[PDB]
């Protein structure tokens, strides 16, 4: 976009940080997917010193 | 042999209670003992020795409560009329059209059984102050306002129709609309341009007050 | 053109009113996520108190009014609890129907109100109960749908998008999208 | 001639029967997510056209980030006009609105 009335509205209204919860049910739609999930099960484990 | 003389009464005792529930809901004065009238008592007051039903004594006059008068000032007398003829001709409306207009009832209810003649359907707007509201008594077996999916319709006097439209800044034709021939608009007897108030239970919020105008 | 107005009504673009509040209580769906999670809010009380900061906030919105009217309508509803819906005497219309939720503190839907009572009554736990109502009735006020919100588009997208997810066959009643086309 | 003055008088009197006064306005005292995106939009669109800036801008070259600093200190000289759907309006200034 090409003016400050649109930069302000892509930074405050349509940015990704405000789109965290979907409007259908209020569920979160953003988070880590495949291999970050399977590393926290090793990093936050009790062997991990 | 009496599987229909007994069951025409049950189709009539339930229809009689519904009209007294319909009259009391419109704001007139009906006692509670007249609404909750058991079937044992209805036969001994309105059915003859023969066991058949007779409808001449069923017809009654209703007066408004003192509480409806401070809400609606211009509310006259109501004459509920049951008709002993199965097919209503054109000269028996003229009995009831004149009996309204001579005796000066403001509103008359004409409960019929099979049909009213299309020649006799012209006598409904024939009195310009007073209305005639006809109900087929098969449609009065179950009071539809007791159903679970039907909320509490309350009609608004113009002392709070006007305060509704002043809060939301509305023309009258911008409200949600209820039809002239709706089963609950015919129940309350709504003229056009009368806002009815609906309190319905949302799944989200519980009791939720909504409004709807008759056009 | 269906959008929230500044008086919380849901109106079409030409003004023809559709609803009087969004959903019954004018809450955005993307804000009521921890609104009934009362246990989470009591644990995080001091951290959530300076998110919903009430100190620089109270002289702009009326506090005492809708709290007074709610306790009329709460107690009066507790009287006629077993009467059916058609015998419900309608002296007391709900507090949202009388007071703006974004202006009067305490004007709260009658379903959030009861759940907050049913949490404070069934649980005895440096936090009082007066200062937990005044946060959870402030959290309600700061979780309202904003005016101008395109609730017409959002409602039409929240139906049409998960109907790209019910295209499948029997795993009687008309199923899925051909029922939704009717 | 006077036929203009007969029309200007009507236009401003009609615009007087829409202005709700400051004691009687009944909308929210919050800045409702869309004012804030348009106030910072319009004020930054002014600062990029050599408007007088009322904040000590400290090496900030982005016009939008300047307006985000004029907002935090209540230094933006703008007025929101909230239209109610019959036409009538409420003029809320930016200093008295409460930002999220």
């Amino acid at each position: 976009p090409q003016n400050e009335n649109a930069r302000a509205e892509a930074l405050n209204l349509a940015n990704t940080d405000s789109q965290y919860l979907t409007p259908t049910s209020g569920s979160p739609v953003r988070g880590l997917i495949q291999d970050h999930i399977s590393a926290g099960v090793w990093l936050t484990s009790k062997d991990s010193f | 042999m009496d599987q229909e003389n007994e069951r025409n009464i049950s189709r009539l005792w339930r229809a009689f209670r519904t009209v007294k529930e319909m009259v009391k809901d419109r704001g007139y004065f009906i006692t509670q003992e007249e609404v909750e009238l058991p079937l044992e008592d209805f036969k001994a007051k309105y059915c003859d020795s023969m066991g058949r039903p007779q409808r001449k004594m069923m017809s009654f006059q209703a007066n408004p409560t003192e509480e409806s008068i401070s809400k609606f000032p211009d509310m006259g007398s109501l004459w509920v009329e049951f008709c002993d003829e199965p097919s209503v001709g054109v000269k028996t409306m003229k009995t009831f059209v004149i009996h309204i207009q001579e005796k000066n009832f403001q509103t008359g209810i004409f409960v019929y059984q099979n049909n009213i003649t299309p020649s006799a359907m012209k006598l409904v707007p024939s009195i310009p102050p007073a209305t005639i509201e006809t109900f087929n008594e098969a449609a009065l077996v179950v009071n539809i306002t007791h159903h679970e999916l039907v909320p509490k319709h309350i009609r608004l006097s113009s002392d709070e129709k006007r305060e509704l439209l002043k809060r939301y800044r509305l023309k009258e034709s911008q409200l949600p609309r209820i039809q002239r021939a709706d089963p609950v608009a015919l129940y309350l007897g709504l003229k056009r341009g009368e806002v009815v108030k609906i309190i319905r239970k949302s799944e989200t919020s519980g009791r939720y007050a909504s409004y709807r105008i008759c056009m | 053109g269906v959008h929230v107005s500044y008086d919380n009504s849901i109106r079409d673009a030409d003004g023809t009113l559709v609803q009087f509040m969004y959903g019954g209580d004018a809450i955005d769906i993307t804000k009521e996520s921890h609104m009934t999670q009362f246990e989470f809010c009591l644990d995080n009380y001091y951290a959530l108190l300076k998110k919903y900061n009430p100190s620089a906030l109270i002289e702009h919105l009326d506090v005492e009014s809708a709290l007074k009217y709610s306790k009329k309508t709460l107690k009066y509803r507790k009287k006629h609890s077993k009467e059916p819906h058609y015998k419900q005497s309608v002296k007391y219309d709900p507090v949202l129907a009388k007071y703006n939720p974004a202006k009067y503190l305490g004007s709260v839907s009658e379903n959030f109100q009861d759940k907050l009572e049913s949490f404070l009554d069934k649980n005895s736990k440096g936090v009082n109960e007066k200062k937990f109502r005044a946060l959870m009735q402030l959290k309600y006020m700061r979780s309202l749908i904003n005016p101008g919100e395109a609730v017409g588009i959002i409602a039409s997208q929240s139906v049409g998008e998960p109907s790209t997810q019910m295209t499948l066959n029997t795993f009687n009643v008309t199923l899925g999208i051909p029922r939704l086309r009717e | 001639p006077e036929d203009f003055q007969q029309h200007e008088q009507i236009r401003r009197k009609t615009l007087k029967e829409k202005a709700i006064p400051k004691d009687q306005r009944a909308t929210t005292p919050y800045m409702t997510k869309y004012e804030r995106a348009r106030i910072l939009g319009t004020r930054a669109l002014q600062i990029s056209m050599n408007a007088p800036v009322f904040v000590d801008l400290e090496g900030e070259t982005d016009p939008l980030r300047i307006a985000m600093k004029e907002l935090a200190e209540k230094k933006i000289p703008l007025v929101i006009r909230r239209y109610l759907p019959d036409g009538s309006f409420e003029d809320w200034s930016v200093e008295e609105l409460i930002v999220d």
